[PDB]
């Protein structure tokens, strides 16, 4: 607990030594905190690649969802992280991951106007027809949020 | 009264709250009145007068709960989150306190003996000359979410313009909710619909 506090608040701090030394004296890569969220989750949030790479090369879980229902992917995803996106869909991601309003990260990415993070998760295979608690596609947050390069490319895709 | 007003009530001074994205992770819904922001992040919130408030004016921000059940009792900051070393590192701010005050030296932190509420002040300044705003920046220090402490409940932060002695000149309310994705907390919340 104490070494896993440490990594949770390196992690959200983007401390790339401290992370280091953490795992290094046997801190837990999968800690939690009490919101149920990873070091991986926190660095993925706040863009700290090399956290992000350090974290999964030492065994933390891609697909760990939060209290939330947050993946890793839904926060690299819905802030923007396009670099941390590619490494979590190369460690195995679940692109399609669902958080408890049935959001996917592709809901997230059309919903913030990430545009190239679009485009790699329906590269990965992002479902343009997976519908939210309220019958939304990626497609509908787009139009609803004025992101228009999302909306042609979407529907391109469907 | 000792329950706080959470009644809009612009004064003598006309006295309002507003928000405004410039060129940061927060959201606010004009429509809702609520605030979307990440844990320890800076939110600027702009406050408007018409008339200059007297000598010795403040700015207060007070967490209060918003559902009739929970508005007895005081919002801070969970037990995880006022001991951690986490956002703790050299603070004016009592570590227990769940507003702090971002960039202002003449911040002041109170908690009252009896009701135990805990609040933050500013003086008054008008705003920086040619601008229509004077801003302040606030930090919220706990997830909506966070066990031990708001535990889900949702809160209004209280903001009130008063004299040096406490006596309210304007107040203005607005919802906030402390969380990871604040477009999508907005999002989920406008689509509920
Ligand atoms: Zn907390």
């Amino acid at each position: 607990s104490d070494l896993g506090k440490k990594l949770l608040e390196a992690a959200r701090a983007g401390q790339d030594d401290e992370v280091r030394i953490l795992m290094a004296n046997g801190a837990d890569v999968n800690a939690a905190d009490h919101s149920g969220d990873t070091p991986l989750h926190l660095a993925a949030m706040e863009g700290h690649l090399e956290i992000v790479e350090v974290l999964l090369k030492t065994g933390a879980d891609v697909n760990a969802h939060d209290l939330e229902g947050y993946t890793p992917l839904h926060l690299a995803a819905y802030h923007g992280h396009l670099e941390i996106v590619e490494v979590l869909l190369k460690a195995g991601a679940d692109v399609n991951a669902w958080d408890s309003y049935g959001y996917t990260p592709l809901h997230l990415a059309a919903m913030t106007g990430h545009l190239e993070i679009v485009e790699v998760l329906l590269k990965h295979g992002a479902d343009v027809n997976a519908q939210d608690k309220f019958g939304k596609t990626p497609f509908d947050l787009a139009i609803d949020n004025g992101n228009e390069d999302i909306a042609e490319v979407l529907q391109k895709a469907a | 009264p000792a329950i706080p007003s959470n009644t809009d009530y612009p004064g003598p001074h006309s006295f309002d709250v507003s928000f405004q994205q410039s060129s940061a992770t927060w959201t606010y819904s004009t429509e809702l009145k609520k605030l979307y922001c990440q844990i320890a992040k800076t939110c600027p919130i702009q406050i408007k007068v018409m008339t200059p408030p007297p000598q010795g004016a403040v700015i207060r921000a007070m967490p209060v709960y918003k559902k009739a059940e929970h508005v007895t009792e005081v919002v801070k900051r969970c037990p995880n989150h006022e001991l951690s070393r986490e956002f703790n590192e050299g603070q004016i701010a009592p570590p227990s306190h769940l507003i702090r005050v971002e960039g202002n030296s003449h911040a002041q932190y109170v908690e009252d003996p009896i009701t135990g509420r805990q609040s933050v002040l500013v003086p008054y300044e008008p705003p920086q000359v040619g601008t229509e705003f004077t801003t302040v920046l606030y930090n919220f220090m706990c997830n909506s979410s966070c066990v031990g402490g708001m535990n889900r409940r949702p809160i209004l932060i209280i903001v009130t313009l008063e004299t040096r002695d406490g006596q309210v000149l304007g107040r203005r309310c607005f919802e906030a909710r402390i969380c990871a994705c604040p477009g999508r907390d907005r999002k989920a919340d406008e689509d509920s619909i």
